[PDB]
RNA sequence: UUGACAUUGUGAAGAGACAGUUUC
RNA sequence: GUUCUUUGUAAAGUGCCUUCGAAGAGUCGAGUUGUUUGGGAAUGCAGCUCUAAGUGGGUGGUAAAUUCCAUCUAAAGCUAA
RNA sequence: UUGACCUCAAAUCAGGUAGGAGUACCCGCUGAACUUAAGCAUAUCAAUAAGCGGAGGAAAAGAAACCAACCGGGAUUGCCUUAGUAACGGCGAGUGAAGCGGCAAAAGCUCAAAUUUGAAAUCUGGUACCUUCGGUGCCCGAGUUGUAAUUUGGAGAGGG
């Protein structure tokens, strides 16, 4: 990434001919996959919410996306997995109940 | 494939449905003796995933363990020395319920290997896990290439090694800084940096 | 664990050698040492390739 | 060797050496560094003052060579050429033809200035300098080029 | 236990140390049961090498990156550039690593053609009959060395722009210093005006 | 797979099955595709028609 | 010994707040 | 070393375009307790409680919110010196 | 009336297997106090002794959810180093690693998750014959609640 040929500084290293490789397929480990997408999907609508996602989806509805974030980061480990588990009631609300 | 869906189904444990099958589960193997033998994996999806196959020379064996802590089985609480080691009921136990689960099936069936184990359920007083086993000498393993390294003899009773999962696990094999210690062996990593090297012309 | 080798300086070893080695002339020390050369032809005795 | 120590000599004497009142006896201090604030206070204020106590900054998981910058002043610097086409350079101070001293490749990371090189141009590749070094090199008609 | 002027120790023997001596008596003896069993290698591999082929790598850190050794293996990215495939590459004697990864043109073309020289030093024996008796070579490495490239030129012309080579280690330094705070200068300053 | 390729065109479905889990998304999976599914009277009958001691699809 | 969470399911009546999902 | 049979309508590697690419859960993670570690707002381990995701996830040795970057692919397995 | 299926049992049923010994070294569990601190409780002795389970000729570890921050490195173990250092500690007595580097040995990998679906292609046993660490025909049985082939992220698969 263009560094400076100087030792200290910003950008510093040596300047190089770089190359840029291949990606690697452990990479995307992560990635959607139509399959799983469906599958995950399909369990959703077999399976349904469990007493901690009802709960947390009244609370949006009545006390907003502070008050879940904050009782969802308790319910969870972290504020990242309350986040988007938030979010994930954010989309089931909206197209489940509200259109 | 429905194997894919058993496995995402099973991750929704607390789903409207799997706590039925939980429930009326948990108690029907609390029913049966505290070790019996499952007939077949109350769950094929994961056991399959742990290296069970299908075919003969497999067994699936169902252990219950009881739950919490070690209380040190000293009489009377009497400790006997400096007060660190006065402490008898918050005390942990570093082996995993599954490790004792494992190998106590393992001194069940002990013509048997032990391959793995996996949780089905549990409640207050008791955990309940499934143990994977492969017959050493039964020739459809022998012959089969894949499986047959368990029939060596350096794979007797890898449950009592902790060289199962759980093992592994509890004993902390693992790479990178967070696990210096516990990584290439703790007692053996330990001996060695208290080991006293003298060379013939000393260093 | 007894210290039992010895480490000496390289050069010191190499320098205790040389100095040995010189003394394979200078025949008062090869006589003082033993070895009958009081009659050889000379020091240092030196012998054909063939040997 | 056992035959030159003094306990040979001493064969005989009764005390050995550690006399007949004070005797010798297992730990009269305690053991190593015990009374270090209490009786054995004296030496080790003085001897070893600031033993005691806290000083800095805590640095969690430091690793050695981070920090590796070793030293060269213009003190030497010419050392760095070998000794015989050295002094094809001493004289024929040029520009257009100068020594290329890298001073990172002889296992250098900073060049100081602790002073008086000769009047001959040197390019001098280093990582830092000081400043009064990279000054008394262009003085004599150098320069430096920063490298990584 | 303290007393005159003498340094503080800490000589490190209160648990039981006299358990875990080592002593090494067989450094000879193993010197020995290693030779042999290298030798013993060299006969039981046939005309083999003895080793593998390594590639040509920059070493990590600030410390030793200075300089260059030989790494564990070739990178899929050269096999393929030298024109084998790994899976043979393989039993040719070549180790070929799939973890490392070229960022480096210089380096990548340093060891494809050190790949190169090494099919070209090489007989492969073919399946079956012949065998042109070949008398092994007993390393790779010795054959096929590693010199740091070179970096310049002897000598060269003066050029001085009067930049002071240290001015500049200064404000390289004050600019990642205050760097993220002229930014918040610049974003304190997008909201007003 | 067959029913999620829609190249199936009328599934079984055993009442046995103790792990149930194997058999419960397939309504629900015959549903999301649009294939004629039928929940049929033991798991063994289904075996005797293809010839197996169970098999709990046909 | 006391409390909280877990083992822990299904109703009814009387309350608790933006019609009933929920809490004493 | 030789030599016999020819395994074959079998197996294998390589270039290009295109479409994809399933990757382990009472786990990871968190709170707490105990213990252990040089690991220090917590190194590992275990116990109980909570319990994820899939452009996700772990790590990056000072707790936290935010924006980035780097690095690997856990929770299944084998293997000589 | 019969014949299945699932589950559970019984046989001196057919054949295998486990125990105990040893334990210097090895994988785990459990676990002190003496002692040091000139007293002493945290600490130290020591993640030691003792008790317990499990192995092999080695054990373990191992082809990264690694280390790094470089121009990056590249499974594991070992020696020399790092280093009595970073750090932990009535910051007292005491304790105490890791990354880079040189070196010894080198070696790589394979499962789950995929429809073979124009064909369960897979397998133990029994029996008979035999060129007997096994091969073949046949017959029971395993197995679709999934045995083969195929693919394991470095990839890889379906097409053209
Ligand atoms: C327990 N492992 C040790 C490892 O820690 C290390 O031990 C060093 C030791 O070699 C050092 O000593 C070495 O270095 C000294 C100069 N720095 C000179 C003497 C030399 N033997 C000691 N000063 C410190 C230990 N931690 O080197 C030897 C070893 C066996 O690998
Ligand atoms: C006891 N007095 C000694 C005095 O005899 C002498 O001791 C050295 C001693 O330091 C060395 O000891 C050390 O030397 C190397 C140091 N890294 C390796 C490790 C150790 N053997 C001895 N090998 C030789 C003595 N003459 O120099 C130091 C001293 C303290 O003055
Ligand atoms: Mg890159
Ligand atoms: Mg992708
Ligand atoms: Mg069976
Ligand atoms: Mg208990
Ligand atoms: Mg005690
Ligand atoms: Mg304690
Ligand atoms: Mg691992
Ligand atoms: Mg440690
Ligand atoms: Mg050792
Ligand atoms: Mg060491
Ligand atoms: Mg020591
Ligand atoms: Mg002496
Ligand atoms: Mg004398
Ligand atoms: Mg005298
Ligand atoms: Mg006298
Ligand atoms: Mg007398
Ligand atoms: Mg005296
Ligand atoms: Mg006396
Ligand atoms: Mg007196
Ligand atoms: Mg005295
Ligand atoms: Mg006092
Ligand atoms: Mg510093
Ligand atoms: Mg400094
Ligand atoms: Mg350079
Ligand atoms: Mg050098
Ligand atoms: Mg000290
Ligand atoms: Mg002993
Ligand atoms: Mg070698
Ligand atoms: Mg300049
Ligand atoms: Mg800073
Ligand atoms: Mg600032
Ligand atoms: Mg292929
Ligand atoms: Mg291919
Ligand atoms: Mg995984
Ligand atoms: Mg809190
Ligand atoms: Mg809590
Ligand atoms: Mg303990
Ligand atoms: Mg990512
Ligand atoms: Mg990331
Ligand atoms: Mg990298
Ligand atoms: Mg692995
Ligand atoms: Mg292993
Ligand atoms: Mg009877
Ligand atoms: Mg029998
Ligand atoms: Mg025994
Ligand atoms: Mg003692
Ligand atoms: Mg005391
Ligand atoms: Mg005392
Ligand atoms: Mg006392
Ligand atoms: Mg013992
Ligand atoms: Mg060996
Ligand atoms: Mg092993
Ligand atoms: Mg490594
Ligand atoms: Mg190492
Ligand atoms: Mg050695
Ligand atoms: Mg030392
Ligand atoms: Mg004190
Ligand atoms: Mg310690
Ligand atoms: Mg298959
Ligand atoms: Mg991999």
């Amino acid at each position: 990434t263009v560094k400076t040929g100087i030792a200290i500084g910003l950008n510093k290293g040596k300047k190089v001919t770089s190359m840029t490789p291949a990606p690697k397929i452990s990479y995307k480990k992560g990635a959607a996959s139509n399959r799983t997408k469906f599958v995950r999907s399909l369990v959703r609508e077999i399976a349904g919410l469990s007493p901690y996602e009802r709960r947390l989806i009244d609370l949006i509805r009545n006390s907003g996306e502070k008050r879940a974030r904050k009782v969802a980061k308790k319910r969870l480990g972290s504020f990242t997995r309350a986040k988007a588990k938030v979010e994930e009631m954010n989309n089931i609300i909206a197209a489940s109940r509200r259109h | 494939g429905a194997y894919k869906y058993l496995e995402e189904l099973q991750r929704k444990k607390q789903s409207d449905v799997l706590r039925f099958l939980q429930r009326v589960r948990v108690w029907e193997y609390r029913q049966k003796n505290v070790i019996h033998r499952a007939a077949r994996p109350t769950r094929p999806d994961k056991a399959r995933r742990l290296g069970y196959k299908a075919k003969q020379g497999f067994v699936i064996y169902r252990v219950r363990v009881r739950r919490g802590n070690r209380k040190r089985p000293v009489p009377k609480g009497a400790t006997y020395g400096k007060p660190t080691n006065q402490g008898v009921n918050e005390l942990k136990y570093q082996r995993s319920l599954r490790a004792t689960a494992e190998e106590r099936v393992g001194r069940r069936a002990a013509n048997l290997r032990v391959l793995n184990s996996y949780w089905v359920n549990q409640d207050s007083t008791y955990k309940y896990f499934e143990v994977i086993l492969v017959d050493p000498q039964h020739k459809a393993i022998r012959r089969d290439a894949r499986y047959n390294w368990i029939c060596d003899p350096v794979h007797k009773h890898r449950e009592a090694r902790g060289l199962t999962a759980t093992g592994k696990k509890s004993r902390g094999i693992n790479k990178g800084h967070k696990f210096n210690n516990t990584k290439a062996g703790r007692r053996k990593t330990w001996k060695r940096q208290n080991t006293l090297s003298l060379w013939r012309y000393r260093k | 664990w007894r210290k039992w080798n010895v480490k000496v300086n390289h050069n010191e070893k190499r320098y205790a050698t040389a100095s040995a080695i010189a003394a394979t002339a200078v025949a008062s020390l090869v006589l003082a040492r033993g070895h009958r050369v009081e009659k050889i032809p000379e020091i240092p005795l030196v012998v054909s390739t063939d040997l | 060797p056992s035959r030159f120590t003094k306990t040979r000599k001493h064969r005989g004497h009764v005390s050995a050496g550690k006399g007949r009142i004070g005797k010798h006896r297992k730990h009269p201090g305690g053991r190593g560094m015990a009374g270090g604030q209490h009786h054995h206070r004296i030496n080790m204020d003085k001897y070893h003052p600031g033993y005691f106590g806290k000083v800095g900054m805590r640095y969690f998981h430091k690793q050695q060579a981070h920090f590796w910058k070793p030293v060269l002043n213009l003190d030497k610097l010419w050392t760095l050429i070998p000794e015989d086409k050295r002094d094809q350079y001493l004289k024929s101070a040029s520009k257009e033809t100068a020594p290329v001293i890298d001073t990172l490749a002889a296992g250098y990371g900073k060049i100081l200035g602790k002073g008086r090189i000769p009047n001959v141009p040197v390019i001098v590749k280093a990582r830092f300098v000081s400043k009064l070094a990279e000054e008394k090199i262009r003085a004599a008609g150098g320069v430096v080029e920063l490298i990584a | 236990a303290i007393s005159k002027n003498l340094p503080i120790l800490k000589n490190h023997f209160r648990k039981h140390w006299q358990e875990r001596v080592k002593v090494h008596f067989d450094q000879a003896g193993k010197k020995v049961s290693r030779r042999n069993a290298r030798a013993t290698r060299a006969a039981k591999i046939a005309p083999r090498p003895l080793d593998l082929l390594r590639p040509v790598v920059r070493a990590p850190t600030v410390k030793y990156n200075r300089k260059v050794r030989a790494g564990r293996g070739f990178t899929l990215a050269e096999v393929k550039a030298a024109g084998l495939t790994a899976a043979y590459a393989r039993t040719i004697g070549i180790a070929v690593d799939h973890r490392r990864q070229n960022r480096n043109q210089e380096i990548f073309d340093a060891n494809v053609q050190r790949l190169k020289e090494y099919q070209s030093k090489i007989i492969v024996f073919p399946r079956n009959g012949k065998a042109p008796e070949a008398e092994q070579v007993l390393s790779a490495a010795a054959t096929f060395p590693i010199a740091q490239p070179a970096t310049d030129v002897e000598a060269r012309a003066v050029q001085d722009n009067g930049e002071s080579a240290f001015r500049t280690l200064r404000l390289a330094r004050s600019e990642k210093k205050f760097r993220g705070i002229r930014e918040k200068r610049a974003r304190e300053k997008a909201e007003a005006e | 797979a067959l029913i999620e390729n829609k190249k199936a065109k009328l599934v079984l479905i055993a009442n046995d099955v103790d792990p149930i889990e194997l058999v419960v998304f397939l309504p629900a999976l015959c549903k999301k595709m649009g294939v004629p599914y039928a929940i049929v009277k033991g798991k063994a009958r289904l075996g005797t028609l293809v010839n197996q001691k169970t098999s709990a699809v046909a």
